[PDB]
């Protein structure tokens, strides 16, 4: 992440990253629903910069320190490119729409009301299949990079000196090349919680509830044809064991 | 320091969020309760041992049964929860999520927990409750469900008070410590 970035969302809610006086003008049910969407994007933000540290980090790193053979480090890290593409883009375009929102006068104060849209236009179209497409070859590929990173751990010293050494530092803590897997499968199913959530506190305006409505629906598609897209590759597989699934 | 992984199942209303939340936090927020959690690297040291106990959740995998088992590897011990206010969340423990726990974690000790503890003497959650000739669970309910089940032991806490709270994560990492 980005110094700018961390800082407007290093506090705990909208309502506490805001300026007191901004909060003071706003209604309830307002603020409710600006801390949902303002944790929707936090959320957005972490989990960019856990593809950050998979591609730039570990990938990298191992590419520039390491001598590992062909196609290791892409079973470690499968699809870590389009997905850092499919979040960074969908960062973006949240960060925009804050920043759009902004007074004058203000790095911090603003009123998110329009987020239907945006969800709309990301869970829809060559967008959405793109999604569906890279999630249905990453979680396919999940326990395949696990095994490979164990296996690796614990017979090649330099790739444990080097896991070691990259993972030191207090701010990794709970970012390791395995909890990187999981917190990125983990992110689609976050979804339709956020986005429900954000809804429950959108009726003021009927077109904004409408729309958060169809995103969620559009979400819910995504994720159950992402789980019927599924099937865990294994290293070294027979074609019985496959065909006899 | 070892490391272990602890992962929480249990229905959407059992209030796993919420208890990891104000474990990872030690506080039930004041100001907002987030909508998800993350994950999370407890340092805990339980009778003199020293551990990093990684914790994760399932909430939003609930109805995706081929994403859902993907929290499952290598973890060291269950914590399976229900609600309080909830006897349906009860139910659904031994022919739901029990198969599906043994089956991914083979012999991983397993703990029931009961969540929301202090909803068992509010008077509205008694009133709606009995509309369906439904009452709170009972202590002895969940030790039995706990007992029948093959848990590792059964506890209680409350996400709002924190009461219990400590002590079901010290207990799961004594339980993950377990040959
Ligand atoms: O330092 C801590 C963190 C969390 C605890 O659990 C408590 F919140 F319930 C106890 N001590």
């Amino acid at each position: 992440s980005m110094e700018m970035d961390e800082k407007d969302f290093a506090a705990d809610s909208w309502s506490l990253a805001v300026d007191s006086s901004f909060l003071q003008q706003h209604k309830k049910e307002v603020m409710k629903q600006q801390d949902v969407i303002y944790e929707l994007i936090q959320t957005e933000l972490h989990h960019v910069r856990t593809l950050k540290i998979m591609t730039r980090l570990f990938r990298t790193g191992m590419l520039e320190e390491l001598h590992l053979e062909p196609g290791v480090v892409q079973g470690l890290f499968p699809c870590v490119d389009e997905l850092s593409d499919i979040h960074t883009r969908f960062l973006s375009q949240l960060l925009e729409r804050r920043r759009q929102a902004l007074c004058p006068g203000s790095t911090r104060n603003f009123v998110i009301h329009r987020l239907g849209d945006l969800l709309i236009s990301q869970f829809s179209g060559p967008s959405a299949e793109q999604m569906c497409k890279t999630y249905s070859e990453f979680c396919s590929r999940h326990s395949k990079a696990l095994k490979l990173y164990k296996e690796l751990y614990a017979r090649d010293k330099r790739f444990q000196q080097f896991i070691r050494k990259v993972t030191r530092p207090a701010v990794l803590k709970r970012h390791g090349v395995q909890e990187c897997i999981l917190l990125v499968t983990q992110r689609i199913t976050k979804y339709p919680l956020l986005i429900s959530r954000i809804l429950q506190h959108s009726h003021g305006i009927e077109e904004e509830r409408q729309d958060l409505t169809t995103a969620l629906g559009l979400v819910k598609e995504l994720l159950s044809n992402v789980d019927e897209g599924i099937y865990q590759l294994e290293k070294g597989a027979r074609l019985q064991e496959i065909y006899n699934r | 320091a070892i490391r272990k992984k602890l992962v929480i199942v249990g229905d959407g209303a059992c209030g796993k969020t919420c208890l990891l939340i104000v474990f990872s936090k030690d506080q039930f927020p004041e100001v907002y309760v987030p909508t998800v959690f993350e994950n999370y690297v407890a340092d805990i040291e339980v009778d003199g041992k020293q551990v990093e106990l990684a914790l994760w959740d399932t909430a939003g995998q609930e109805d995706y049964d081929r994403l859902r088992p993907l929290s499952y590897p290598d973890t060291d011990v269950i914590l399976m929860c229900f609600s309080i206010d909830s006897p349906d969340s009860l139910e659904n423990i031994p022919e739901k999520w029990t198969p599906e726990v043994k089956h991914f974690c083979p012999n991983v000790p397993i703990i029931l927990v009961g969540n929301k503890k202090d909803l068992r003497n509010d008077e509205h959650t008694r009133r709606e409750l009995a509309k369906m000739k439904q009452e709170p669970v009972k202590p002895e309910e969940g030790r039995d469900m706990a007992n029948r089940i093959g848990a590792f032991g059964y506890m209680e806490c409350s996400a709002k008070t924190k009461d219990g709270v400590r002590e079901v994560f010290e207990m799961a990492t004594r339980a993950a410590l377990q040959a």
